[PDB]
């Protein structure tokens, strides 16, 4: 047991929850809130904008992974979902770079806004609370400077390059009271959409509704989230002698250390360790080192694309899970 | 297999490729040159517009659907725009005058 | 009137600079060696016998 | 066949009649026809359908079996290291049905320290869910490899391997399934037994209980192949340089 | 052509570094395994879009109409 | 059982004659048409 | 109220509310993954797996089977109950070290 | 060019499932079906 | 150059073969009523059960 | 009891086209050839 | 103009030599998952590398991983190119598997698997021949003005030929219904009035 | 209107019908239908 997944060079072991009554003849752990409560805990690491870090403790497998697949399906966020075209003379043609405005970020966050209903036919289907309207109209021509033949095509051409910060928002009413102290933007606004030559036009204005992850990659406000289990390293005997800069040179370079004091290797600060697994090659740590997995620690890594804090939309996996539960307690069990 | 098959890749064609009018002729988006390249293939410059792009491989059996030399892939690259080909076709007619 | 092939010496696309080629819009890319009678590009192949 | 509307963009079909049409599934296309009586409807389910033709009528061999990859994932269950709890015991029995099939669990292998269930019992469910289901059946067979035991004083089943199956009762007795004992070719497989004493009605029922396990079931466990488990380890290398 | 906005797998944004790729090669000459590192894309997933990326809208703009 | 995509299945039709014990899920069948799945295409008449 | 959701199927389920099992509609591995531990640490419950039928298609099929001590319907009612409180236990630890930092 | 039933004048022709056949606009009946090419 | 002739040998021997039934007193015979075998082989029993 | 009930089942039922089946069957992919 | 998306049917290659049809597709949230986050494009069984014997796949994912994250383009040419013992170099230093030879998560069910996945980047290139412009029907169409059949060829509304092989294994199961229903019925029926006596 | 225009001389002209087939200010004889002012929608998947 000992809640530790054991690698090797060619399996790993007990996976599992192992965590019920029922498993033994004497029925521990049975479900308890309190004595939960007491051994939960939540660390907290390096914390800023854009990005989170933060650890995990005591937990089954199962209701992990749960909170890992709803920051990534449930928790909605705004993008392009149609794009009315004007006058567009550009080599990239109309589906494509359309394709292109709905993967881009805004910094605007749900809550602000409500689910547009397609049931509405759909010229009151797009009301003033659900759909906010952002253009650009851009027209490259020739710069009328001298340089030389053959320099950079930023000063032979104006505007040749178009980004995200070209995306002009225009207000609809009744909302611009609302949206006054907080414009929305881009939330990258150096990336590149297209290139132009001169005689060559673009315009159009898009509509960005809010929608859900699930239905489409647009719509997912994480880049990617994810979590790892704590390495955890047992070591049998004390390595002397030139072996241990043997030992040394087979890891990540600040995972462990030589004690300076008698030529032994001992464990620095951890965490450090992707498993590189180099210790099986070798044949003469075979039964120095038995290596293991904490089988309850979690180091998550969440980041935002840039719709709102990385530490709001894991306030709002564990709260909107709680509305998933709470919502067929209250409906009745057809037969 | 593959010389067979390597005539019936998709990717670039030519740089006037958006000019000339073709009987039916399609593209890909997002082309990309391969990461594992060759001395052959430098000497042709198939690397200046080359045919298909490289993913992420996991090789391993996963859901039952991938019995002898399935494929499974998810929703969120093709999404992301994994390989968005392009059909382009001619069609044409003559105005034509008769005797009278 | 003589059909003749592209990249041969008698064709203007014959040593370009890819700034006529620009201006005849043709690949610099594109290898050579086929005639365009009526429309559609055609290629004679290398034959052989005993 | 029967049909079933989808709402994709091709022919989907159950993958362990794939051996029949030896399809390959690089391109290949297929044509399906449909009749239009009311009398020859019935003509091609009561001789053309697949419950009555699980038989070859070059030999009497039974020719749909499970494919290249159904054998390795009912393989790895029935290794004699595979060792279950009750909570993924229950998470196994419950992916070969849909939810549907009432069933009893067996007492555990392993007792004193825990209850552990083997790789085996598992595999008898899918055969005989509970009391209700009439299937029983009695079988002798003889695997792939059966690298053979000390061959006078030992019988068969006391192989170095498992090797040697036995089946009593409708529980794994001994024995691994590898292609021989529930796969194609050979005579004496399970599903050739299902079929034989309990109809074709119950031969099918049983065996897409296998397809839907080892479809959901070894993507969650995990196979792989590299560069590692294809290399010679070395030894190989000053033997053959030499032989 | 141009720089897809977003990884293929993960799916973070990758189109504010492609001139930056550039701009880290015509000045500071620099070892390219190194430079977008510096820049900041740890996964290689991330690394493999700017790496194999043939950038072919150069080449087809110069085939404009509007002379 | 083998599955059948929609968009040939709404080609692909089956005759069926009218009885009492069909007149009630034919009734509801026809009213669909020929562009939900679950309808019909063609309809001939015994006078017709 | 709604009834296009939990449903309990009559085609197998015993005379009793021992065993039966029930089709949730719109719910994904996500729910049915959680929803199997919270279960499995009742002592009194001895079968409760899930499984979806066809990915086209959504909608998932939870099995549940006990002992003739509580009937089954009530043991989820109390299973899908009592994951709402492990919600709040994380999202009082939590809030608590974000605010402290 | 006359429909049996409503005596149409008008023949529309539908190539949505490629049976090609005659239809009548007012009542719907059909002209003609199965129809022949010459190849 | 053995899918052509396969294909092509197992249609030859099919014409010449293809109407050979059993009627009802357990006795082949062809489409004209003329005895071929008495019994399928030595005792007329079918071959795939 | 089901010797022969395997026995009496495995006669051969009339009716069937053996002559069809048998040319199907046969029919599949110093020194002599 | 027309675009359409890669959906299942399509087929794909691998550039050694292993044609590929789409299967289904997935979401994100069942993918599996390594340390980083890095979901895989991409899934393929082990299953084809003893038959079809193609080691070329297996030593190229393990020469692309390494070059991605020394930042430089590797060769692979015949005879030759770079090997593999200076290969497994680089990445061990950056602190993979020294043979590509990583391990994952599941994406299902949360824990660890228990063998080990390979894992690299490779070169998936489309081929030709996608199914959006080879589904047909032709429920009851044109015919041939000689012969009353269904016209051969797709492009003039098909209808497909029921071969004389097919004609001899359907009297192998004895059904003599189906047959003329099948080659008359809904194929070639038509009405022939003939005179009993001087018979035509 | 913005009528047709030409290959590479691009002069935007409107051709009166059944008159001519070349362009002027060049006797360059093909050329292009220049691209509506009308409103096209899309969508962004
Ligand atoms: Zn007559
Ligand atoms: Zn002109």
């Amino acid at each position: 047991m000992s809640n530790i997944v054991g690698i090797e060079y060619n399996r790993v072991t007990n996976t599992t929850s192992t965590d019920f009554p029922g498993f033994s003849k004497d029925a521990e752990n049975e479900w308890n809130v309190e004595k939960f409560k007491k051994d939960f805990e939540v660390n907290i690491s390096s914390l800023d904008a854009r990005e989170a870090n933060f650890d995990l403790i005591n937990i089954d497998t199962s209701i992990a992974n749960a909170f890992r697949r709803i920051m990534i399906s449930e928790v909605p966020s705004v993008a392009a979902e149609y794009v009315y075209f004007f006058n567009n003379t550009s080599v990239i043609q109309d589906e494509v770079l359309a394709h292109r405005i709905g993967l881009v970020p805004l910094k605007v966050d749900p809550d602000m806004l409500t689910w547009v209903d397609s049931n509405l036919p759909d010229d009151e289907k797009f009301t003033d609370e659900n759909t906010i309207v952002l253009s650009l109209n851009v027209k490259c021509t020739r710069n009328p400077d001298a340089p030389k033949g053959s320099t950079d095509p930023k000063e032979l051409y104006n505007n040749a390059h178009v980004y995200a910060r070209d995306l002009k928002f225009e207000p609809q009413g009744r909302q611009s009271t609302t949206f006054a102290d907080c414009p929305v933007v881009p939330a990258d606004p150096d990336i590149l959409l297209a290139k132009l030559r001169p005689g060559q036009e673009i315009s159009l204005k898009a509509h960005c509704i809010l929608g859900i992850g699930g239905d489409h990659a647009k719509f997912s406000p994480v880049s990617t989230a994810s979590y790892r289990l704590l390495p955890q390293i047992n070591i049998l005997q004390p390595i002397k002698g030139e072996s241990a800069r043997r030992f040394q040179k087979c890891f990540p370079p600040g995972v462990i250390g030589i004690d300076e004091g008698s030529d032994e290797a001992y464990v620095k600060d951890a965490r450090k360790d992707t498993v590189s697994r180099e210790v099986l090659r070798y044949e003469e740590f075979a039964d120095k080192v038995k290596l293991g997995r904490v089988r309850n620690h979690f180091i998550f890594n969440v980041e935002s694309a840039g719709a709102m804090t990385p530490e709001e939309i894991f306030f709002k996996s564990v709260r909107i899970l709680k509305n998933k539960a709470e919502y067929l307690k209250n409906c009745p069990i057809t037969q | 297999y593959q010389c067979a098959m390597g005539k019936q890749a998709i990717g670039a064609i030519a740089y006037n490729q958006f000019k000339r009018i073709d009987t039916l002729l399609y593209l890909m988006t997002y082309p990309q040159q391969p990461m594992v390249k060759t001395k052959t293939i430098e000497l042709i410059d198939y690397d200046k517009l080359p045919a298909g792009q490289n993913a992420t491989v996991a090789v391993m059996s996963y859901s039952g659907y991938d019995i002898e030399d399935a494929l499974v892939l998810n929703k969120s690259s093709i999404d992301r725009g994994f390989g968005r080909c392009e059909t382009r076709r001619k069609t044409t007619t003559v105005l034509k005058r008769y005797a009278n | 009137r003589m059909p003749i092939m592209l990249r041969s010496n008698k064709c203007i696309l014959y040593d370009a600079d890819e700034s006529k080629m620009a201006k005849l819009n043709e690949c610099p890319l594109d290898p050579g060696g086929y005639f365009i009678v009526n429309g559609t590009e055609k290629v004679i192949l290398v034959q052989e016998q005993l | 066949h029967y049909a079933k509307i989808r709402p994709w963009r091709t022919f989907r079909l159950n993958e362990c009649v794939c051996t029949p049409y030896n399809a390959d599934f690089d391109g290949d296309e297929m044509n399906l026809h449909v009749p239009q009586t009311e009398e020859a409807r019935a003509e091609a389910i009561n001789l053309m359908g697949v419950k009555n033709n699980l038989l070859t009528p070059k030999s009497g061999e039974p020719i749909i079996a499970a494919t290249q990859d159904f054998i390795t994932g009912s393989y790895l269950i029935s290794h004699k290291d595979s060792f279950y709890d009750r909570a993924t015991l229950t998470q196994l029995l419950s992916m070969m049905s849909d939810g549907i099939e009432h069933f009893d669990i067996p007492p555990p292998a392993i007792m004193k320290p825990y209850y552990l269930w083997t790789g085996k019992q598992v595999f008898s469910l899918l055969i005989k869910p509970n009391h209700n289901s009439p299937v029983v059946i009695n079988l002798d067979a003889k695997n792939k490899v059966f690298v053979p035991p000390k061959s006078k004083s030992l019988p068969n089943e006391m192989s170095q391997n498992d090797g040697f199956v036995i089946i009593r009762g409708s529980q794994i007795l001994s024995g691994v399934m590898d292609k021989s004992v529930l796969g194609d070719g050979k005579k004496h497989s399970v599903f050739y037994t299902i079929l034989r004493d309990y109809g074709p009605q119950e031969a099918a029922n049983a065996m897409n209980r296998m397809a839907k396990l080892c479809a959901r079931f070894l993507g969650n466990r995990g196979f792989s192949i590299g560069i590692n488990d294809v290399t010679p380890a070395d030894d190989l290398k000053q033997k053959k340089e030499e032989l | 052509m141009i720089v897809p906005v977003r990884c293929f797998s993960c799916g973070k944004v990758v189109g504010d570094k492609w001139e930056s790729y550039l701009n880290l090669l015509q000045e500071d000459e620099l070892d390219e395994g190194t430079a977008l590192s510096r820049l900041g894309l740890k996964r290689y997933c991330c690394r493999r879009m700017i790496l194999t990326h043939v950038d072919l809208i150069e080449k087809f703009l110069r085939y404009n109409p509007l002379e | 059982e083998v599955a059948v995509p929609d968009r040939v299945a709404k080609v692909l039709t089956y005759p069926e004659k009218v009885t009492r014990y069909n007149r009630h899920k034919l009734q509801e069948l026809i009213v669909n048409g020929p562009n939900v799945h679950p309808g019909a295409n063609y309809l001939l008449k015994r006078n017709e | 109220p709604d009834r296009e959701k939990i449903k309990l199927l009559t085609q197998a389920t015993s005379e009793d509310g021992t065993s039966a099992s029930f089709q949730i509609v719109e719910e994904d591995h996500t729910l049915g993954n959680a929803l199997r531990y919270v279960i499995m640490k009742n002592p009194d419950v001895e079968f409760c797996g899930y499984s979806i039928p066809h990915p086209s298609e959504n909608l998932l099929n939870i099995r549940i089977q006990t002992y003739g001590e509580t009937t089954a319907v009530d043991a989820l009612q109390k299973g899908l109950k009592d994951l709402m409180d492990l919600c709040d236990v994380v999202e009082s630890k939590f809030t608590e070290k974000i605010k402290s930092m | 060019p006359v429909c049996k039933n409503c005596h149409g004048t008008e023949f529309e022709r539908d190539l949505s499932n490629a049976n090609n056949d005659l239809v009548c606009k007012a009542c719907g009946v059909v002209s003609e079906d199965n129809p022949i090419v010459s190849e | 150059v053995k899918t052509a002739e396969t294909g092509y040998m197992s249609r030859r021997l099919m014409k010449s073969l293809e109407d050979l039934s059993c009627q009802y007193d357990n006795t082949v015979r062809t489409s004209a009523n003329g005895i071929v075998q008495f019994t399928y082989g030595g005792d007329g029993l079918d071959p795939l059960e | 009891e089901i010797a022969l009930f395997k026995y009496r089942k495995a006669r051969l039922e009339p009716g069937t086209a053996i002559g069809a089946i048998g040319a199907q069957s046969i029919g599949e992919p110093m020194n002599v050839t | 103009r027309q675009n359409r998306r890669p959906e299942l049917g399509d087929k794909f290659s691998s550039r050694h030599g292993q044609k590929g049809v789409c299967g289904i597709i997935v979401k994100q949230e069942d993918m599996p998952f390594n340390d980083q986050g890095i979901v895989p494009d991409i899934i393929m069984n082990p299953h084809g590398f003893p038959s079809r014997m193609t080691v070329g796949k297996m030593i190229e994912l393990i020469s692309g991983k390494a070059g991605v994250l020394n930042g430089t383009l590797e060769y692979g040419t015949c005879f030759g190119g770079s090997k593999l013992e200076d290969m497994s170099k680089i990445l061990v230093d950056q602190g993979f598997n020294y043979s590509g030879k990583d391990m994952l998560y599941s994406g299902i069910t949360g824990e660890c698997l228990q063998a080990y996945i390979f894992f690299g980047p490779i070169y998936y290139q489309k081929l030709k021949h996608m199914v959006l412009d080879k589904m047909h029907a032709r429920a009851r169409g044109p015919r041939a003005v000689l012969t009353r059949q269904p016209t051969e060829g797709r492009s003039r509304d098909g209808g497909l030929r029921l071969g004389e092989m097919e004609r001899d294994c359907v009297i192998a199961y004895g059904a003599s219904q189906l047959l003329l229903e099948r080659l008359m019925i809904s194929s070639d029926a038509f009405e022939v009035d003939v005179c009993d006596k001087c018979g035509l | 209107t913005l009528k047709y225009i030409c290959a590479e001389c691009s002069s935007k002209l409107s051709l009166s019908r059944t008159d001519a087939v070349r362009c002027k200010d060049c006797g360059h004889r093909i050329l292009l239908k220049a691209r509506t002012k009308r409103l096209v929608q899309f969508e962004a998947r």
